[PDB]
């Protein structure tokens, strides 16, 4: 045995947990509110993202 | 619809006061009095173009309005316009409007403001002791600093 065999399953362990991790970075869908589409009926060039 | 009469007969047969469908005929004074009430309630409205704008046209001084006369409004203003003056003269005729044709007027009222909120949304300039950043190219014009409002 040399010195990297007792240390697999804590890297493959760690490499998941990184990737869980980055997936729920990237697929999660961000923080946006929750409005009905009548509630903005009219007013829906007000929430694109301009602050004008 | 057209004119002034029709946003009255309109709003008349709405409260159940003065339609075909129950044989009711008119009376030209309910007319005079409905017609003055609208125009007091479009002035209301507009408070000379500090309030709603509608489009309706006011009758001048020298001549009284009239059931003849166009209104002037939009075609998506109509509804809203008949529909208050309904609301509005209901209390005439000893009668309280239904409920549907309170909220009807409301959400016609609120279209109506709807656009003129708008326009009228509009942001201030920036302030007069805001420095105009090394970033604008303009700055080598003296104007490091914002125009007042």
């Amino acid at each position: 045995e040399g010195v990297v065999r007792l240390t697999k399953d804590g890297q493959r362990l760690r490499n998941m947990i990184m990737s869980f991790n980055a997936d729920i970075v990237a697929r999660t869908p961000k923080k946006k509110p929750f409005f009905w589409p009548e509630q903005i009926a009219g007013f829906e060039h007000m929430y694109d993202g301009n602050d004008d | 619809i057209k004119t002034k009469g029709d946003l009255v007969r309109a709003a008349l047969r709405k409260l159940g006061v003065a339609s075909d469908a129950t044989l009711t005929d008119v009376e030209p004074q309910s007319m005079q009095d409905a017609v003055d009430d609208l125009e007091a309630m479009m002035a209301e409205w507009y408070q000379d173009g500090k309030g709603i704008i509608t489009g309706y046209v006011f009758s001048d001084d020298e001549n009284p309005p009239a059931e003849g006369d166009d209104h002037g409004l939009r075609s998506s203003a109509v509804s809203a316009v008949f529909h208050n003056l309904a609301c509005r003269i209901a209390p005439d005729y000893a009668l309280e409007a239904t409920a549907k044709i309170i909220a009807t007027a409301k959400y016609g009222k609120e279209l109506l403001y709807k656009q003129t909120a708008i326009s009228r949304a509009k942001r201030a300039p920036y302030p007069s002791r805001m420095p105009t950043g090394s970033g604008n190219s303009f700055a080598n014009l003296n104007e490091w600093h914002y125009f007042p409002g």
